[PDB]
């Protein structure tokens, strides 16, 4: 009918190839990508999502770049090439929770621009993990998809 | 990747530690740690370059900043040292501290039921086993290595070992409770050992020293002059000061016995130079030729080339003390007899030795000079003392009887040198000896005195006067 | 249970080589983290156990907590000693394993090259490993199966690599040890120590004054005891490969490298091996 | 890795097992025996009769009264026959613990080695170049049945192939050495 | 005290004659250094106001407006509509950081009022079009840092930044 | 209520942020997260619990802050940063094996100090091994993470 | 059977002329096919004499001298003062083996006498400055490949696996 | 100078009547303290040539020999077969060390010519067969060494390291 | 810095005369290793004109002129109807790219008048009749590209990728 998942797959692909300047950086999202989708099956979405933030190094300078992604079309992730790759993922994660009203725009926002709320951020994501994981399925397949195929390999 | 230069060096009477804080012990037996050399390298590395920056440039920089700097040539967290020592020393063998008997059964059964603080003596070859209980059993042992008397002359005669040697004598016993034959003995066997391994003191332990080069691995653009700095600092170490322990006090003093380069586009002006020294002639020539040294490292030499770039950083006075020279303080002398000046240097160093009670006669100066000279100096407040009379000489508002005075030192208010002058116990001692003396006869006796960075007022010619007067009394 | 823990160090001083090391080591641990506590308790004294000497011995009589946290320094030194002395290299479950797994790779129709190197000065392999970790705080690479301090496989041969790479060029290190879309072609084993002249492990000390310090003001020592793999002991490992055109780099980098050092702080002259001997026997 | 007093010999190591382990090993056996000609009654017996003495921790050749397994678990052991033969053919005792001890024992009895890449122009490890990997240690036995259907083709298969595996290469990571591996043949064994 | 300002950059050039101080002391906590701009200041909660561009307190958390910090004063003439506030050097939400502050700072603000008559309804702006890129060096970076073009004859680093570092909310009304 | 490790470490590694103030004890904190994992693999649980004890140099004082911080969430660690975070680490092992209920929060208060409890508490830890070990290794994987993740890299 | 002729590539001008045939029969080990050069033969235990050019016979094992080969005999003026022999193609220390060689082959190498003058203060050479390789392209990979200009236009990529590659020993005095 | 005498210890009778100076000084490069054979040499690239045993030149890596070195100068007929050198006391590839030399040696290697006439396929020998042993410590340990058998009672000790320490290839042609 | 001429290749022998460089430098983008023309050029929205073939300039997207790029200027008798453009090399549509670029490079195109004088209805022209393809070889691969018949015995990947790597749009008006 709708496959608005596929949609909104497309809408943050577009954002996260647009941000990832260095081509070695869309290399390495996609190598994050052909990946993590399998981790969140098997291994369920909390832990991944805590191995997705340990390596993705959240210091204030990135969350800056992600929360000027959320609205911005010039923003630019900044960093190595792996920590770019897992902070993209994380926004990927983060815009499907918002677009989703799984999470309020505006607490998430407020939460990555403190350095303690984020705590309360992953709280409140563990709250709602089961109904996560349900959901979010088709949205990362389609990124992994978009991954694949629209960035050569190394 | 290939071998640098050669160094074929000497000390005097040695006193490198171990595990055990001595130079042998029941598994090896180890003269010259390698990995002393590079840190005494580093040290005079960090000192050469505050001379340097302090002259040529005002300013003086912290030793963090110093090793930012040169780490890609000494190594660091983030780059291994492009530089590895080797030390080869002569007459390696397998020696091990190897204890054959002790043969005690009867000092067990005189501090059993009781508790008594057994020391130790070694009067004339005769290990006696003195009990603070009014007792001195003579022990009778047989040890692998032999001491021939003289180095049982050098340690008695000697106010310093003699005083080092007070922990390595004694153990408090409590035997009136748990007592057994088997334990005691292990004890008091134990006891001889770290006792006996004292007194492992050679003279004149010589070796070579290797510096191989990995000769690339990359070339950064300021990497080959930090390097002959490097290599300058290191022949600095070795003609001043030395390895091992209490090398302020002349031992384990340093002397070149050989040179040698494998690039002559990198070390050759450090051979001659080090070549040099293979003769010296006159104490008079010998200075001439420390102030040439240190004269070429401010002009003679790449004397600035990179302390423009931002990569150091500035001392914070009242907070950081660093060491450099001032190349005016450099007393050399001719000695001929090398026990006694040893000995005698106590007579120097000491708030009581006779070669500093005639310069300073005062008996309350003598303590301010010597806590801003001395290294570290035991002082509380018991009596109208320091707080009250040294203060007065070391705060900057005082008058000129004592020129030296400390920068954040302030009356009955001083923040933080107050303490790391008087109350921090591992402070090196600025006054320094040392005994180079090879490939000739003769022998010679440099003293000179380190610049601290914790002096806002120093008469340069006064204390000039006294090192003058010191490095004549001792000998 | 607890009787483990205080009758491990008389252990240590009888068994001599038949102990689990490793676990002998992580048990004493407990006790030198607990000092005090193992100290101001009825231990059942027993005349043979290390421990009893610390209650006759008495340093700084007036304060205790000084006392015992002098004590637990003597105690460490003690127990590196221990360790040093009575754990010797039997060496013949290492010549047997290495007969053995010739035998076996001989019928593998494998090109063997039987490598013994002898230790120059007392070398440090594996500091970042746990074995005394818990009370030294470095290690050494220890098989707890072997029962036998050991050179990581990986290690020589990322070793032997560096060095053909910058002989050869990476192409031909690739050549050789094979790049992320090709295997190796040489196979390289653990090295085990097969003899020692005297001793296999003996302590040492560093004691970094100056490292990360500002200045001469919060300069300070700080010794740390710590084992070492004495010198003389002679370890030995295997090589072996199919392709017979890889033997000629490996007879020639092997006898190099090995001057140069092999484990940590080499830089200093620690891990200096000598190569003893080098045996091939070809496929055929 | 076993630390104990009071041995006539002072072990090194031990084997371990479990009763689950052992359980899996006679339900390979049941299925092949009724899927197929073959029976292995010394197997079953040498099996069945640890197996009875379950719920307990057993000691099959031993003295072993009590031990610490890898530094960590105290158990409290008993013999079974000194009597029973020894599967594993070397004269190294055979623990056998009850479950949800030996899980653990038998968890933490592997060999986690760290291993690193070195930054080739600055001679240090590089960044993120870290890791960790587990070995088993050697002279593990993992037990395993190979079947085969009537053809003429697996006779031979059976005639001269197996009577000539003997060693063979396993997982990953040859070129460390750590693959070398040896075939018993049970059939052949016991 | 050591007293920084700040100062909102969007697109509106309306920051002409709004300071006055150059320099003033020998260091702002901006820094450009080869590398791009240093130490940039975020202001959340708050939007310009490009009719007299100024910041507008709104009670949104999403209105970001950042902007950079040079010590001084402003323009003697103020203190009726700026907010002039003290703050212990860390409560300051910095980005892309290289040293650190002396824990003490005073900071004033370009305030416009809330003028509750119409819907503070705003909208996302980033800083492209390098028409106004380009002056923006002059018109403001290089009259506070005139080391421009004296150390940086790359100026498209700091030309390619700010068109992607700086953004802010816009009312658009 | 059962919390899951993930959300068990959570909860512990929130008051153990909240109560080091200073950011050194943080980097040094998450330094021991980082390595004491694998630690407490190869030498045992036991040996490396009292590894952490000794070498978080208690001293009754300290020790009172780590005891307040089960009480109340105003503590705070007070110490060397080389001090600091192994008395951090302390107080998340002691956490985690007050809520599993594995050991009484009496006994452990009470061990730490009073000698003479300490060698009991040796022998209950040697009785209570397997049930530690099963699980203590994934509830410190999750601390590991989270302190990669949301603490700076020294 | 067949003869080859090897020759030392250092960066100095002794390259030229220590090698008389060209071609010499049909086949040269090595060979340049579109992935560099091939068949490079190693020798260890020499260094290289850049004054009048040879290969020194020193004992240290570290020191090595790699070049290239061609078929052909010396300049009929030598095998006096050269190290002459035959081995069968497979115990040489080959690189990058392109195919396999006959088994049988008899080199000809410049040797010089020790010269036991002085101590031989040998040093590792390695080839940098590429006007060096672009000199040392043309003075004999051009008077022995002619193939460079007939078919190869990523001459750029034999520069640099030259340039990292060929290194060596010499005395430098 | 320092002039040393390098003898080729195979297990063939080639080193009776081959140096001159047994003793001459006191110093040797080799010696012998109660734990064996301290200080032995090998090289690199070289076989043996039993018939007249001499060192002849091949260029594998694989290839090496294990001799001594000793103060002497070969029965001053010779030095037309001899490979005079000089070399810093760090191109010695010296097993068991024990002394540290003197920066400097001249060193007389017996060497044979490369015999271009068959190719040099050579096979490694070990020492076996005691009865190779016996002769030889008679023949060149103690026509040397007479302080053995003076010092040294357990030549059985020496007769082990012997038999293990040393080996080489050689040509068996 | 650099000079490179694009040449159109459709099937009019219009080509022979266009340029008066044959290698100019040494390196033409366009090269040809054992396997076809690797780096060829396309531009997009143009058509030719067969009869005196130049490039008309059209936009329909579709229309593109698949030819080679050689380093050049034009018969040194244009410009004045020639196009020129200065492209840093990430604006060529190049495909087969084997080898990178020189990060800048100056084009030429030869040019047409639009020749508004009718509907410019171009044709899709596809290589055909390989006897075609023979001539163009020697026409321009021979000419420019003379490595032909030197070394490529495999003409016919050269043969057939021309029928098929090469199609484009011609007005035939």
């Amino acid at each position: 009918l709708y496959e608005e998942d596929y949609k909104l797959a497309l809408e943050a692909f577009k954002k996260v190839f647009n941000a990832l300047t260095h081509y070695g950086a869309k290399q390495a999202f996609r190598s994050r990508a052909r990946d993590l989708v399998e981790e969140i099956y098997n291994s369920g979405f909390i832990p991944t999502f805590f191995y997705i933030i340990s390596k993705a190094e959240l210091n204030s300078d990135s969350l800056d770049s992600l929360i000027s992604l959320f609205s911005s079309d010039n923003a630019i992730l900044r960093g190595s090439d792996e920590n770019v790759s897992y902070s993209a993922y994380l926004f990927i994660i983060l815009y499907y929770l918002i677009k989703r009203g799984i999470i309020e725009q505006k607490f998430l926002i407020q939460a990555l621009r403190c350095e303690k709320t984020r705590l309360d951020l992953i709280d409140k994501l563990y709250n709602l993990a089961p109904i996560i994981s349900a959901k979010i399925r088709t949205y990362l397949l389609a990124i992994k998809r978009l991954s694949e195929a629209l960035i050569e390999a190394r | 990747e290939e071998l640098l230069m050669s160094l074929k060096l000497k000390a005097l009477y040695p006193l490198t530690g171990g595990y055990n804080r001595h130079s042998i012990n029941p598994f090896y037996e180890e003269l010259v740690r390698p990995t002393e050399i590079k840190g005494l390298w580093r040290w005079w590395n960090r000192v050469l370059f505050n001379t340097l920056a302090y002259s040529t440039k005002g300013k003086l920089y912290t030793y963090e900043s110093i090793d930012r700097l040169f780490e890609d040539v000494f190594g660091s967290e983030n780059k291994k040292s492009a530089v590895r020592l080797e030390v080869i020393t002569d007459e390696g063998n397998d020696n091990r501290f190897e204890l054959s008997y002790v043969e005690l059964d009867k000092v067990i059964d005189c501090l059993r039921n009781y508790k008594r603080k057994v020391s130790l003596d070694f009067i004339d070859n005769t290990l006696i086993a003195e009990i603070e209980g009014s007792t001195k059993i003579p022990i009778s042992f047989k040890s692998n290595l032999d001491i021939d008397k003289i180095i049982k002359d050098l340690v008695h005669n000697n106010k310093l070992l003699s005083f080092e040697l007070l922990g390595f004598k004694s153990v408090e016993i409590d035997a009136t409770k748990i007592s057994d034959k088997k334990i005691l003995k292990e004890i008091l066997r134990d006891l001889i050992t770290n006792y006996l391994e004292y007194f492992n003191i050679k003279q004149e332990v010589t070796f070579t020293l290797n510096i191989y080069l990995d000769k690339s691995r990359e070339h950064k653009q300021n990497f080959e002059d930090k390097l002959k700095f490097a290599l300058y600092s290191l022949l600095v170490f070795i003609l001043l000061g030395g390895i091992g322990r209490k090398t302020s006090r002349g031992f384990g003093s340093l002397s070149i016995i050989d040179v040698k380069c494998y690039d002559n586009s990198i070390c050759k002006k450090i051979e001659d130079l080090a070549k040099n020294f293979l003769k010296i002639s006159s104490g008079n020539e010998l200075k001439s030729k420390i102030e040439s040294i240190l004269d070429c490292i401010k002009n003679s030499c790449i004397d600035t080339l990179y302390i423009e770039n931002n990569i150091l950083s500035e001392i914070d006075p009242k907070k950081n003390v660093v060491y450099f020279i001032n190349s005016d303080l450099f007393e050399v002398k001719r000695i001929n007899d090398k026990e006694k000046v040893l000995a005698n240097i106590y007579k120097a160093v000491s708030s009581e030795g006779c070669c500093i009670k005639s310069i300073i006669t005062d008996k309350y100066v003598r303590k301010s000079f010597l806590i801003a000279f001395g290294g570290y100096r035991k002082v509380e407040k018991d009596k109208g003392l320091d707080i009250g009379f040294i203060k007065n000489y070391l705060c900057e508002t005082c008058e000129t009887v004592s020129s030296f005075n400390i920068v954040d030192f302030l009356l009955s208010e001083g923040s933080f040198m107050s303490d790391y002058i008087l109350q921090y116990e591992h402070r090196n001692s600025l006054l320094r000896f040392k005994l180079i003396s090879d490939n000739s006869n003769n022998s010679y006796l440099i003293g000179y005195i380190l610049h601290s960075s914790y002096f806002k007022k120093i008469d340069i010619k006064y204390v000039r006067c006294i090192l003058e007067k010191l490095t004549y009394c001792v000998i | 249970a607890i009787d483990f823990l205080v009758n491990i160090l008389e252990l240590i001083k009888e068994k001599q080589c038949n102990i689990n090391l490793f676990s002998a080591i992580s048990l004493t641990s407990i006790v030198y983290n607990n000092f005090g506590e193992f100290l101001s308790n009825n231990q059942s004294y027993s005349t043979n156990n290390p421990l009893l000497k610390y209650h006759i011995i008495i340093l700084n009589d007036k304060n205790k907590t000084k006392d015992v946290e002098e004590k637990r320094n003597i105690f460490k030194r003690e127990v590196a000693e221990l360790i040093s002395r009575n754990f010797k290299l039997d060496g013949e479950k290492v010549r047997n394993y290495f007969d053995s797994l010739k035998e076996v790779l001989k019928s593998l129709k494998y090109t063997i090259v039987d490598v013994e190197i002898t230790t120059r000065t007392r070398a440090l392999i594996g500091v970042s490993t746990s074995l005394g970790k818990l009370i030294f705080g470095s290690g050494i690479s220890f098989d707890p199966y072997m029962n036998l301090p050991y050179i990581p496989a990986s290690e020589i041969k990322g070793i032997v690599r560096s060095y053909i790479e910058g002989k050869l060029g990476e192409q031909e290190a690739e050549e050789i040890f094979g790049n992320e879309e090709r295997e190796g072609n040489v196979n390289f084993t653990d090295a085990y120590p097969t003899r020692s002249k005297d001793f296999l492990f003996v302590p040492d000390v560093i004691t970094p004054h100056y490292n990360g310090k500002k200045s001469e003001a919060d300069a300070e020592p700080r010794p740390v005891i710590h084992l070492t793999i004495a010198p003389k002991v002679t370890f030995r490992f295997l090589i072996y490969y199919k392709r017979e055109d890889v033997g000629k780099p490996i007879c020639d980098s092997m006898p190099i490298i090995l001057i140069r050092g092999l484990g940590a702080r080499s830089s200093v002259g620690y891990s200096l091996f000598e190569l003893r001997k080098i045996e091939v026997i070809k496929a055929a | 890795r076993i630390i104990e007093i009071d041995s006539a010999k002072p072990y090194v190591w031990v084997y371990v097992t479990t009763y689950e382990l052992l359980k899996k090993v006679k339900l390979y056996l049941d299925s092949i025996s009724q899927l197929s000609n073959a029976s292995f009654s010394n197997l079953k017996n040498k099996i069945d009769t640890i197996l009875a003495k379950e719920g307990k921790n057993i000691t099959l050749d031993s003295d072993l009264k009590s031990a610490i397994l890898n530094e960590d678990f105290y158990v409290e052991l008993e013999a079974l026959n000194n009597k029973i033969p020894s599967i594993i053919n070397a004269g190294v005792p055979l623990l056998v613990l009850e479950d949800s001890i030996g899980r653990e024992v038998i968890n933490r009895s592997l060999i986690r080695v760290r291993r690193i890449r070195i930054d080739r122009d600055k001679k240090v490890v590089e960044t993120g170049g870290l890791w960790s990997e587990e070995y088993v240690p050697m002279k593990t036995i993992f037990f395993s049945v190979l079947l085969g259907k009537e053809s003429k083709e697996s006779a031979i298969f059976a005639s001269c192939i197996l009577r000539n595996l003997r060693y063979v290469i396993l997982g990953g990571k040859e070129t460390i050495g750590k693959g070398i591996v040896e075939l018993r043949w049970v059939k052949d064994v016991i | 005290s050591t007293q920084r300002e700040y100062v909102f950059i969007p697109i509106t050039n309306s920051i002409t004659i709004d300071v006055k101080i150059t320099i003033g002391g020998s260091d702002h906590i901006t820094n450009i250094d080869e590398r791009g701009i240093h130490n940039v200041l975020v202001i959340t909660g708050y939007a310009v106001d490009e009719k007299n561009g100024r910041l507008v307190p709104t009670l949104d958390p999403c209105d970001y407006v950042k902007g950079i910090l040079v010590a001084g004063t402003p323009q003697q003439a103020q203190s009726n509509d700026f907010l002039t506030l003290k703050l212990p050097a860390n409560k300051l939400y910095l980005i892309r950081k290289k040293g650190n502050i002396s824990d003490d700072l005073k900071i004033y603000i370009p305030y416009s009022s809330p003028d509750a008559r119409n819907s503070m309804k705003t909208k996302p702006v980033s800083i492209s079009d390098d028409t106004i890129v380009n002056n923006i060096i002059k018109e403001v970076f290089d009259k506070i840092y005139n080391i421009t073009q004296k150390e940086k004859v790359k100026i498209e680093k700091v030309k390619e930044d700010i068109k992607e570092l700086f953004s802010y909310y816009a009312l658009e009304q």
